[PDB]
Parts: C-alpha cells; sequence; structure tokens
C-alpha cells in the first residue's frame, strides 16, 4: 500500500534563516496519465486546521506566501521555506492523493530565537474554590525561551513536590516564546496550616531563580 | 467564502456509535468529493474515507482501519456531510475534520472544517470549576498586569476560554488541560497594561460543550 514517511520529526530554525523537510512515498505518486506528482503539502499551525500549501508537488496555492516551496517527483518529495517567519511555527505534512489518500507523520517546525526569561506570577486560591474546600496556587510563567525551565513550590520555606501539575503552551507565533502554567493543589484544611506559598522559576537566562510568593496572612 | 463546520462530536461510550455531520456553503457541494480525516491528541493526521462527487456517483471508500466500521454519507440537498462510526474504541478519539477533496480534476484537499472532538471513554460527563485568578499582595509597578482564570475538574474536552468576550485576543496564553484522575484543568492568563485594571473590566468566559456550561469569570481586585 502506500506509506508516507517525513524528516525530520522535528527542527528549529531562526528567523529569516531556510527550512529544508522531506516526504518519501513507499511507491511512486507520479501518475502517468496526468504526468503529474499527487503530493500535498498541508501547514498546521498549533491549535488550528490543516491548511493547504502546495499540491501537485509544486504548485504553491493562491495566497500562500511566495517563501513555501514544494520540489520534487516519484517517491521524494521536499518543501523548502526561505526566510522563515516566526508565523510559520507548525507541523507540515505531505499526503498523497495517487491511490485514496494517505498523510505522512508530519514534521514539527520549532522557531529558534534569542534566550529570553520568564516573566512569573502567583495567584493564591479564591474564595470560592477555597469554600468548597480545595485550594489551588497557580504561577504563570510567561515568555520564555528556551522550553527548559524548572519550577519549585516551597511552602513555609520548605520545597514541596507533590500535587504540582505542569503545562508548557505551544511556542507563540508572534514571538516564538514558550509560557507554562504550575499549579500546585492542596486541601483547604492543609492550605491553612502554613503561610507562605513561593513559586521558584530557573531559567537558563538567570543564575537566580525568578521568585515570586503571597503569604496568607496578608490576603 | 467556503465554510465547513463539524459538528457532532463529544463522549462515547466504548462499543457505541456517533455520527457526525458537516455541514458546507460556498461551493457547488455536488461537485467535490468530500473526506473525513482524524488527528488523536498530539498524533498525526489520519485519513478515514470519502465519498465520491455527483458526476462519479457519490460512492464511497475508505481506509482499511475504519473500512466496515464507519459509513460515510452526504445530503446533496442541503450540503451536509456524514460521517456514522460504530463500534467505538478509545483509539477513536481524536478530533475530526472534514475536509473538501477532489472535483474531478484537482489533487487537493481545499479546505478544512475546524473540527470536532470525539472521547471514547467511561468515564462521566463533569462540568468545570471556574475559579478566578486575581493578584495577591504585590504591586504590579512592572507597567503590566497578569490575570487569569482556572478552569479545573471537568470531563471531556474540550473547553473554550475568551477574555471580554474576544476583545482581548493579545497577551492571552491558554495552556493545554492536563487529565488528572479522570477530570482535566486547564489555566488561562491574560496580560494587560495595568491602568487597565481594574479601572476596566476584565472577564474570562469559559464554555464547556459537554455540560452546556457557559461561564463568565470577572477578575475582580481586593
Ligand atoms: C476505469 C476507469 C478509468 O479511468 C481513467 C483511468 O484510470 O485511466 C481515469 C479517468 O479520469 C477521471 C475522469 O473521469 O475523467 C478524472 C480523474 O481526475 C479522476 O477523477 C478519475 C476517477 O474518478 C478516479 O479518481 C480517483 C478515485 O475516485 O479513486 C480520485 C483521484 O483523486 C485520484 O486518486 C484517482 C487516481 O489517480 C486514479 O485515477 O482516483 O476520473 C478517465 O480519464 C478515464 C477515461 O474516461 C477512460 O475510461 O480513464
Ligand atoms: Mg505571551
Ligand atoms: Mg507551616
Ligand atoms: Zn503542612
Amino acid at each position: 500500500d502506500i506509506v508516507m514517511s517525513q524528516s525530520p520529526s522535528s527542527l528549529a530554525v531562526s528567523a529569516g534563516e531556510k527550512v529544508t523537510m522531506s516526504c518519501k512515498s513507499s511507491q511512486s505518486l507520479l501518475n502517468s496519465r496526468t504526468r503529474k506528482n499527487y503530493l500535498a503539502w498541508y501547514q498546521q499551525k498549533p491549535g488550528q486546521s490543516p491548511k493547504l500549501l502546495i499540491y501537485w508537488a509544486s504548485t504553491r496555492e493562491s495566497g500562500v506566501p511566495d517563501r513555501f516551496t514544494g520540489s520534487g517527483s516519484g517517491t521524494d518529495f521536499t518543501l523548502t521555506i526561505t526566510s522563515v517567519q516566526a508565523e510559520d511555527l507548525a507541523v507540515y505534512y505531505c499526503k498523497q492523493s495517487y491511490n485514496l489518500r494517505t498523510f505522512g507523520g508530519g514534521t514539527k517546525l520549532e522557531i529558534k530565537r534569542a534566550d529570553a526569561a520568564p516573566t512569573v506570577s502567583i495567584f493564591p486560591p479564591s474564595s470560592e474554590q477555597l469554600t468548597s474546600g480545595g485550594a489551588s496556587v497557580v504561577c504563570f510563567l510567561n515568555n520564555f525561551y528556551p522550553k527548559d525551565i524548572n519550577v519549585k513550590w516551597k511552602i513555609d520555606g520548605s520545597e514541596r513536590q507533590n500535587g504540582v501539575l505542569n503545562s508548557w503552551t505551544d511556542q507563540d507565533s508572534k514571538d516564538s516564546t514558550y509560557s507554562m502554567s504550575s499549579t500546585l493543589t492542596l486541601t483547604k484544611d492543609e492550605y491553612e496550616r502554613h503561610n507562605s506559598y513561593t513559586c521558584e522559576a530557573t531559567h537558563k537566562t538567570s543564575t537566580s531563580p525568578i521568585v515570586k510568593s503571597f503569604n496568607r496572612n496578608e490576603c | 467564502e467556503v465554510k465547513l463546520v463539524e459538528s457532532g462530536g463529544g463522549l462515547v461510550q466504548s462499543g457505541g456509535s456517533l455520527r457526525l455531520s458537516c455541514a458546507t456553503s460556498g461551493f457547488t457541494f455536488t461537485d467535490y468529493y468530500m473526506s473525513w480525516v482524524r488527528q488523536p491528541p498530539g498524533k498525526a493526521l489520519e485519513w478515514l474515507g470519502f465519498i465520491r462527487n455527483k458526476a462519479n456517483g457519490y460512492t464511497t471508500e475508505y481506509s482499511p482501519s475504519v473500512k466496515g466500521r464507519f459509513t460515510i454519507s452526504r445530503d446533496n440537498s442541503q450540503s451536509i456531510l456524514y460521517l456514522q462510526m460504530n463500534t467505538l474504541r478509545a483509539e477513536d478519539s481524536a478530533t475530526y475534520y472534514c475536509a473538501r477533496d477532489h472535483d474531478g480534476y484537482y489533487e487537493r484537499f481545499s479546505y478544512w472544517g475546524q473540527g470536532t472532538l470525539v472521547t471514547v471513554s467511561a468515564a462521566k460527563t463533569t462540568p468545570p470549576s471556574v475559579y478566578p485568578l486575581a493578584p495577591g499582595s504585590a504591586a504590579q509597578t512592572n507597567s503590566m498586569v497578569t490575570l487569569g482564570c482556572l478552569v479545573k475538574g471537568y470531563f471531556p474536552e474540550p473547553v473554550t476560554v475568551t477574555w471580554n468576550s474576544g476583545s482581548l485576543s493579545s497577551g492571552v496564553h491558554t495552556f493545554p488541560a492536563v487529565l488528572q484522575s479522570d477530570l482535566y484543568t486547564l489555566s488561562s492568563s491574560v496580560t494587560v497594561p495595568s491602568s487597565t485594571w481594574p479601572s476596566e473590566t476584565v472577564t474570562c468566559n469559559v464554555a464547556h460543550p459537554a455540560s452546556s456550561t457557559k461561564v463568565d469569570k470577572k477578575i475582580v481586585p481586593r
């Protein structure tokens, strides 16, 4: 049958540089009747539906920036993006339509940018939540790069790792940064036994962690 | 002005059936093959099948992965595409897209819907609790101030979060939901000039379609 494979699985490129992406088919997609390769490329930006970029291997769909170029023939195809822009962050899929249709597994394109320190904000549990017996403490670490970051929670000065869940956004399409949320969930009873709640972010951008805290007595 | 809009996604139990619809407009529906494509969260697109155009007798084809179990049909009077799914399993949990396909000449999927999310699970529908995230005790001399919304303990996905009914788009970060104990939690942050809040209102608008939940949570100071 027709197996589509893409390479690389993922890569990062700085704005303004060239991106090269590959698609292989297990059999030739060159239709002998029409003399065209039945191979299309789709761009799927984070949170969005796929969008057609290129079809018949090299035809750029109307409205698609000229920096996107499809090439290749038979079993091997290439999508090249020149002068990549922050907005080009996406998973790119190739798709054969020579015999029914089959998608490749995608190439994830991330955007390399200058290191950026997170902006850290901490939020105490709301009275609405506490009333029902729960206490979630939230820390936002916004607009940083690279994605790797450490968050530590301290309660009255002591590290706590139990009950902490983290979530990273996909890269931002405008500024190529990441953000992450860290949420520490406690019971109200346990929350009320301590005073100081601290989120500490350590990122390669500083040897000093960014520390945000609040004290329950100050609420 | 081509429009494709899927509906029908939601929670179904293993072994169950579910039919999706895709309402279309802005093109001559009968001229076009229509495909369904799905995407498990975080995974690749998978083509499922198509139904051919009128010139080709509206006949269907399917990927081996779903042939015999999924059925595609179309209403050519109303320009609606359907996907009937039977004997659903966890591996069928995915976003389902309808896509406009072949018109007898062009080889391309020109247009795709927004997708509808199907969750196959024995877990019960649970509406979110929505909590405001307002700054504690720390003046934002930071020129900018960051507020948030915690959307906790819901099932299944998805939820939608907007800020001031979509008026605030820039400076918004909505964090992917994390699953814990059969329940999802997510949060959303918004960052606005400190001169605009709390003098101006900032409200997160949360919807959880599975429970028809609609919440508008005003972020209040003090
Ligand atoms: C016995 C059938 C012979 O059909 C062809 C042939 O295969 O040589 C092709 C046929 O072409 C057209 C047509 O009706 O003019 C146009 C072409 O674009 C296609 O639409 C085909 C078929 O409908 C097949 O299309 C599909 C399919 O439905 O499975 C879908 C396409 O996206 C693509 O995958 C093709 C695939 O490339 C195979 O063709 O499959 O119809 C027509 O030229 C006749 C000719 O009249 C002689 O019979 O020959
Ligand atoms: Mg940001
Ligand atoms: Mg203590
Ligand atoms: Zn304690």
